[PDB]
RNA sequence: GUCGGGCUCAUAACCCGAA
RNA sequence: UGGAGGUGAUUUAAAUG
RNA sequence: AGUCCCUCCCGCUCGGGAGGGAGGCACUCUGGGGGGACUGCCGGCGAUAAGCCGGAGGAAGGGGCGGGCGACGGUAGGUCAGUAUGCCCCGAAACCCCCGGGCUACACGCGCGCUACAAUGGGCGGGACAAUGGGUGCCGACCCCGAAAGGGGGAGGUAAUCCCCUAAACCCGCCCUCAGUUCGGAUCGCGGGCUGCAACUCGCCCGCGUGAAGCUGGAAUCCCUAGUACCCGCGCGUCAUCAUCGCGC
């Protein structure tokens, strides 16, 4: 089961609110943004966070 | 003497003592009741679009939960 | 045409037949009575097995020289049935190989590189490659794909 | 004078092939491909050449050096190297599309390797175990 | 013995083993047609890449399926014609080259004996050996009973191939007949509905038991 | 009935082989 | 949400410490 | 690999091969750093959540695959015969050394395996292709001697340099043709070696001879889902010598 982890969601929600006009629906752009805006050291964790932020952007833009 | 072919159109569920049987809905392709839809019990892997050769077309399997 | 262009077993057969004309190749006096190694069970069934072994050794020197006794002993070893115990690999003996190499040197086909082993002479290379050319000529009558090579 | 090099791998066997304009001669470790034995190994190497056709086959020469693995691993690695060399040399997409349909592994390879062995009858394999008794 | 033209055989077309085409081969049974793969192919050796995926075996050429079926011992944990046949160190487990040669020699014998394309005869045999009705087991009062059911086409194909292989295995066990001759004999007998064939008799017995348990 | 082996955590019942 | 009643049924054998 | 020179072979050289040297880091490989996969994209089910099912593209697709790491406790589970330690005992013996025996006995019940009961083979000659590891109290190429096991000299190696190291199953040709046999190789006689201070009790190897049961296995019962199971050999541990074992390839 691919159940998202708790701390990933917490940090992605924190990142999304602080910079609403910084994340788009592009995975590569969000990957670079997560790389620049935190001290995350694992490549796997960075990808997980970026993917969840992408989903958040398209969920709020769609209006839920 | 040569059976009647029937086409599987829907999968219902697994049954049997050890789960080895699948119940399906089939449509008769040839013979007296050509066009009739009946449900049957099958041994072995099966998917939508398969064809069975029934040796008789008057027995229908009991509906399962 | 060279040794590389023909099947090995057919070439060994032809070379063994041609080796019976060289007066320096003669089976030792104990040849009728011995096995070719501790992993065999019965004696050789061909009355002219010495010439086959000599031809095989010459082709081996051609392809892998310089080479010495111990490595050839590895090459001619094999699997052994050990009764109720599991089968195992064993090396061959040395007398047959050493005598064959000495006879081949007596015929001028091989020579000794000091501390390194034995190598094929230009005479031995010509001897092998001529027979290989003859076999390849016969061979491409029935396999036309071998004319391009 | 074109020279093109390609590489192929299959379970610890490694093959390096070189291709240039020629007359149709294909050698494996110095031996003509027409004399490779057994037959099952020979047909493994020859499939891409037969797929390409007689025109392309007779217009090139191919030399292959292969080491490691076994007699079936070495045949498949050489097959991969030859197919890659043929697609790169002639540079046409009908032939490449023909390879993917017949056998995708010809161009994408095979990543499988042996699984390391584990205790409880380690010498036999990772999963096979000793017979169990209760009395 | 074997001529040098056959020892070094070079094919130039894509056909089964470089010797037989399957262009005129027809499959009469409508249920087995999508599962008997006949697409043109020279070497029937796919290196076991089909078993991972569900329904993957459908797109495997029928000759390779046969070769895989005979690469076995035969009688390990059930008896065939009244005997276990445990061959162990002299079995064909994992020896695909020997099984390939067995199938090739059997095909040559079949073609010589009947005058027809061997693939067609094999197709006829598997059609005659594939059962249409089987049974499943129930337990009541400490007594085991049968209940009749239908069979899916993939299982029909698998069972027919298995029984052809087992019949060939039994015909050569501790007798002067060879494995290739036994396989050719079993295929030919099954193609003609002779009760001397193991697979066809097995097929008749299964259908009779299923019929008498409706 | 005797002896031996299965099944059970074990014994009885039960199954198999033998003289 | 939680309760009180009624009518039907229950697929072999299975002792002991 | 392409390029230059030298030497030797072939169908006598238009062409095709093999060594050596100059030269190069292309290719393979070695090992530091980095990229790549996120249910990210598409269509359904579910609630419009959590997720699930099916497609593309892709070396790789849904913990990508194989491993290490085992919570609070229990099990009076095993170990004081690895080492540590309380109490009780021996303390001129229950402590310390030396010699010879024993742990290797043999009407019999049981576990786990090896070799077979043959043609999905046995024998004889010929032809192919590995990886893991290890080496100075050592690995030993190469030459000579011997039918074999073995013996006498001995280059290089403190090791990507030298050595163990030219695996077997597989392929070609000939003999045997369903038989207790050219199946099987237990058991025993005579002779030859190695290690060691010592080979009877009680070691391993080789030559000739000898030739037991076994012709597929009752009731029961074990392992395994992919480079997995089956089949085949090999390395290391133990080790002076000795592998039907363990751990790995
Ligand atoms: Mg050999
Ligand atoms: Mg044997
Ligand atoms: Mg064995
Ligand atoms: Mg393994
Ligand atoms: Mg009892
Ligand atoms: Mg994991
Ligand atoms: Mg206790
Ligand atoms: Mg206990
Ligand atoms: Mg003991
Ligand atoms: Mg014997
Ligand atoms: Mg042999
Ligand atoms: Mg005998
Ligand atoms: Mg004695
Ligand atoms: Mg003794
Ligand atoms: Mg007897
Ligand atoms: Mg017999
Ligand atoms: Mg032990």
């Amino acid at each position: 089961g691919k159940i998202r982890q708790g701390f990933i969601k917490r940090v992605a929600r924190e990142l999304f609110n602080k910079y609403p006009n910084e994340f788009t629906r592009d995975f590569e752009h969000n990957k670079k943004k997560v790389e620049e805006l935190t001290n995350v050291t694992s490549k796997k964790i960075r990808n997980r966070i970026a993917g969840y932020i992408t989903k958040l952007v398209r969920m709020k833009e769609e209006g839920k | 003497d040569e059976g009647y072919p029937a086409e599987v159109i829907e999968i219902i569920g697994r049954t049997g003592t050890t789960g080895d049987v699948t119940q399906v809905k089939v449509r008769i392709l040839e013979g007296r009741d050509k066009g009739r839809v009946i449900r049957r019990n099958v041994r072995g892997p099966v998917r939508v679009g398969d064809i069975l050769i029934l040796r008789e077309t008057e027995r229908e399997a009991r509906e399962i939960k | 045409a060279t040794v590389y262009d023909v099947p090995g077993d057919l070439l060994v057969e032809r070379v063994a037949q041609r080796l019976k004309e060289i007066p320096e190749i003669k089976p030792p006096e104990w040849a009728p009575f011995v096995k070719t190694g501790r992993h065999k069970e019965r004696l050789p069934e061909q009355e002219d097995w010495w010439y086959y072994r000599v031809a095989s050794i010459l082709r081996r020197v051609y392809l892998d020289g310089p080479v010495g006794i111990e490595r050839l002993r590895t090459y001619y070893g094999g699997r052994k049935n050990r009764g109720h115990a599991p089968e195992r690999f064993y090396k061959a003996g040395g007398s047959i190989i050493r005598k064959a190499l000495q006879q081949l040197e007596a015929a001028g086909f091989v020579e000794k590189v000091p501390g390194k082993g034995r190598v094929i002479t230009p005479k031995g290379r010509s001897f092998l490659d001529k027979i290989a050319t003859e076999l390849k000529k016969e061979l491409e009558e029935i396999i036309p794909e071998l004319k391009k090579y | 004078m074109r020279i093109i090099q390609t590489t192929g791998k299959r379970k610890t066997a490694i093959a390096r092939a070189v291709i240039r304009e020629g007359k149709g001669r294909v050698r494996i470790n110095g031996k003509p491909v027409e004399l490779v034995e057994p037959e099952i190994a020979r047909f493994t190497i020859l499939e891409p050449l037969i797929l390409a056709g007689e025109e392309i086959w007779n217009s090139v020469d191919i030399d292959v050096k292969v080491q490691g693995g076994g007699f079936m691993g070495q045949a498949e690695a050489a097959r991969i190297a030859i197919a890659r060399a043929l697609v790169e040399w002639t540079g046409d997409m009908n032939l490449k599309e023909k390879f993917i349909k017949y056998d995708r592994t010809m161009l994408v390879g095979d990543p499988r390797r042996t699984e390391p062995h584990k205790p409880n009858r380690s010498t036999k394999g990772p999963r096979a175990k000793r017979q169990k008794s209760y009395r | 013995a074997k001529p040098l033209s056959e020892r070094f055989f070079i094919p130039h077309e894509i056909k089964v083993m470089g010797r037989w085409s399957t262009e005129d081969v027809e499959v009469r049974d409508p249920s087995l047609k999508p599962y008997i793969n006949l697409e043109p192919r020279l070497l029937p050796h796919t290196h076991g890449r089909h078993a991972k995926k569900h329904f993957g075996k459908a797109n495997v050429h029928i000759v390779e399926r046969l070769i895989n079926k005979i690469m076995r011992s035969g009688g390990s944990h059930y008896k065939v014609a009244g005997h276990f046949m445990r061959r162990e160190h002299r079995s064909l487990n994992s020896k695909k080259v020997k099984a390939y040669e067995v199938v090739k020699e059997a095909f040559k014998i079949i073609e010589k004996r009947t005058g027809k394309n061997p693939i067609q005869v094999l197709v006829w045999a598997i059609e005659n050996a594939a059962p249409r009705e089987d049974t499943t087991s129930v337990m009541f009062g400490g007594i085991r009973y049968h209940v009749a059911v239908d069979i899916s086409p993939m299982r029909r194909l698998d069972v027919a191939l298995r029984n052809i292989a087992l019949g060939a295995s039994a015909k050569c066990y501790r007798t002067k007949m060879s494995f290739a001759e036994a396989l050719a004999e079993e295929i030919i007998l099954a193609a003609n509905k002779d009760p001397k064939s193991y697979a066809y008799s097995k097929k008749l017995e299964i259908e009779r038991i299923a019929e008498s348990s409706r």
